[PDB]
């Protein structure tokens, strides 16, 4: 029994985007994913003229399992609210397609940046700012009893004012079974052929011991190598890249810690944030480090 | 943020603190600082309660603390108050309410399940959770809580036999797809988990349910139509629903609709239509109006079925089913 039924009016003087296709004017394709079934569009939100991202997937090309997998992403993304996790703004059917609207990050992904300019890898200070944001996000995701399962450069987005966001929530997996946290989980990440090189040995070797949040920590290290070199380790290497999986000195010790064979030996994201590597340190330091990249501102019918 | 120490508090004092802080939040006529203070206190108490029930990364929950807490929670009516006032709570506290609620609900002393017993004395909790779908700020957390409630048969029965159940037909077609999906998940669980209960519900409310269900099959929303058509097939092929199924497949207008959905533009839709259509024809005791529709389109159906998703190549059930339906329809004699 409360006295806040004037809430509709209490705020709406502001929020959500209208969950209707017509509100968006599609401009350029800015990206592609979900096994080539998703088109990522830059869009104009008509009621404000503001720029947004529209993610589009034809549900007719999806199996039942693929639709379930996709609805899971929408559930998990509404549970998360964090300065370094990409916000979702609207989700609706524009018929036959799932439309998912998120805020537009004007420097694109860390991989985009590598491809447009930093082909040989990014400067080290930049990597520290970028990986700190990823780690803050992972700390939150891990405290919530989730594993990310797809930390890579293309799942790190940078906004007009240099804020870093972890994306890629589609691959997120709960370890909470029967109301309780499980020490290890066993699910092989579905539709992740391509994410393999960032995956820890214990996620890859299915039917063995299983994994926890410290598997994401290994992916942080792979990403560190990807960001330094401009290419991911084990690229073009056959599926049995497994076997082989079995700059300032602080950076080296950072990477070597993430990449330990034993996950129990790997530090958590919170203690990794206290690592020497980040002492060299955000929304005014990164845009400059990204110079000279500029963002833009048959049969006839039945008879009855 | 200046890092003060945390002083230890009993479950009883935590319940008390939260009760008093919730009372402040319900009031309109308080200063911004007083509201802010109560907001912070609610939040901190909820974190404290969660940690008693789940423990931490360092400590597992201890039974004495848990039992004191559950007892206190039942005596105070706070399980009702937190659902009723859910809108007044911060983003992360709303998720804490869900977790606390879910954990208490799973609580099990012997064979007994005490929270189920308690919600049976306090049934508006269920109806407040269901109504939560209409409010974007609380909908997801309400859904999570409701879906844990309906795991228990007595609570499932209360919702199924209510007027409010039919609100689901609105909720599953909501234009925010995350909430519509959540609601359809709860709706499907209700109809499929406790199969005896569901069979009884369908027999007793046949006409209203299928009148509402018919509207879903006409939906302008592609997923609503696809999902609903799929659930329909799964419902009719279930042995618990045999009586309901025999009623359904005797009505001319239902055959009409399935036959039409076989000619939909969506390959997925026409395949899920097949799953229901096949049952009308496999039926050895076809009524006259049904028999009339099949004989009227005898030649067209045989032709249609011969060329129906022929590229669907190693589904051996689908292939044999199509062969069977063609034989059946060919074997139809006009008296
Ligand atoms: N909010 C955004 N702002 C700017 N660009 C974006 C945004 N979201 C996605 N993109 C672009 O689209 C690309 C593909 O999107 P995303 O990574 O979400 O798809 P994916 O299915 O996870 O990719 P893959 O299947 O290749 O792993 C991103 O790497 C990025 O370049």
């Amino acid at each position: 029994a409360h006295h806040h039924h004037h809430h509709m009016e209490n705020l709406y003087f502001q929020s959500s985007f209208l969950p209707e296709g017509g509100c968006y004017e599609l401009l350029t394709v800015i990206g592609k994913g979900f096994e080539d079934l998703m088109t990522v569009n830059l869009a104009r939100y008509k009621p404000t003229g503001e720029y947004v991202t529209v993610r589009r997937i034809n549900l007719e090309a999806c199996s039942n399992e693929m639709v379930t997998f996709l609805q899971g992403e929408l559930h998990v993304s509404k549970l998360f609210n964090h300065p370094n996790i990409v916000p979702y703004r609207a989700t609706f059917i524009a018929d036959n397609e799932l439309w998912v609207v998120t805020s537009f990050m004007a420097y694109g992904s860390a991989k985009d940046l590598i491809c447009t300019h930093f082909m040989d890898g990014m400067n080290e200070l930049a990597i520290a700012y970028i990986l700190q944001g990823v780690l803050k996000a992972l700390d939150y995701i891990h405290h919530m009893g989730y594993v990310h399962r797809s930390v890579k450069a293309s799942h790190i987005l940078i906004s007009v004012d240099g804020k870093v966001y972890l994306s890629g929530l589609r691959s997120n997996l709960s370890m909470i079974s029967h109301g309780q946290r499980q020490r290890v989980v066993h699910d092989f990440p579905k539709y992740s052929v391509k994410v393999l090189p960032w995956l820890s040995p214990e996620v890859l070797q299915q039917n063995l011991q299983g994994y926890d949040a410290k598997s994401d920590i290994y992916s942080v290290g792979i990403t560190a190598c990807e960001l330094a070199n401009g290419h991911v380790p084990f690229k073009d290497m056959p599926a049995t890249q497994m076997l082989l999986e079995k700059f300032s000195p602080h950076f080296h010790h950072f990477v070597e810690q993430c990449l330990q064979r034993n996950p129990d030996a790997r530090p958590s994201a919170s203690t990794l944030l206290n690592h020497s590597f980040f002492k060299q340190i955000a929304s005014e330091a990164l845009p400059e480090l990204l110079r000279p990249v500029t963002p833009i501102t048959e049969v006839d019918d039945w008879e009855f | 943020p200046f890092p003060f120490g945390k002083s230890h508090k009993s479950p009883a004092d935590i319940v008390k603190n939260l009760k008093e802080s919730m009372a402040v939040l319900e009031k309109q006529d308080i200063s911004d600082k007083k509201a802010e203070k109560a907001t912070e206190e609610v939040s901190k108490n909820l974190v404290a309660m969660k940690e008693i029930l789940y423990g931490t990364n360092e400590k597992e929950p201890q039974t004495e603390a848990v039992a004191q807490l559950a007892q206190e929670l039942y005596n105070s009516g706070l399980l009702s108050t937190l659902v009723a006032d859910l809108q007044l709570i911060d983003f992360e506290g709303k998720k804490d309410v869900a977790q606390i609620f879910n954990n208490i609900l799973r609580r099990q002393i012997g064979t007994r399940t005490p929270t189920v017993e308690y919600i049976c004395t306090q049934q508006n909790i269920l109806f407040m959770l269901l109504k939560g779908y209409e409010s974007p700020e609380i909908a997801l957390n309400c859904g999570i809580m409701l879906r844990e409630c309906i795991r228990h048969e007595p609570l499932a029965k209360i919702i199924l036999w209510s007027e409010q159940f039919y609100d689901f037909f609105r909720y599953v077609e909501m234009s925010t797809f995350d909430i519509a999906s959540d609601a359809f998940a709860t709706f499907k669980d209700l109809l499929t988990r406790h199969k005896l209960l569901s069979a009884e519900f369908l027999e007793q409310h046949y006409d209203r349910f299928f009148s509402e269900y018919e509207k879903l099959l006409h939906s302008e929303n592609y997923v609503t139509k696809r999902q609903s058509l799929k659930l329909l097939g799964e419902l009719l092929l279930d042995r618990h629903n045999f009586t309901i199924m025999t009623k359904y497949i005797s009505k001319p207008e239902n055959l009409k609709l399935m036959m039409n959905l076989l000619r939909d533009k969506s390959r997925n839709i026409q395949f899920e239509a097949f799953h229901v259509f096949k049952v009308f024809v496999a039926n050895p005791n076809k009524t006259q109006p049904i028999l009339d529709i099949l004989l009227k389109n005898q030649a067209k159906l045989i032709e249609f079925l011969s060329k129906f998703q022929n590229d669907r190549t190693e589904d051996e059930q689908f292939n044999d089913e199509k062969t069977y339906l063609v034989k059946q329809i060919r074997d139809l004699k006009r008296p």
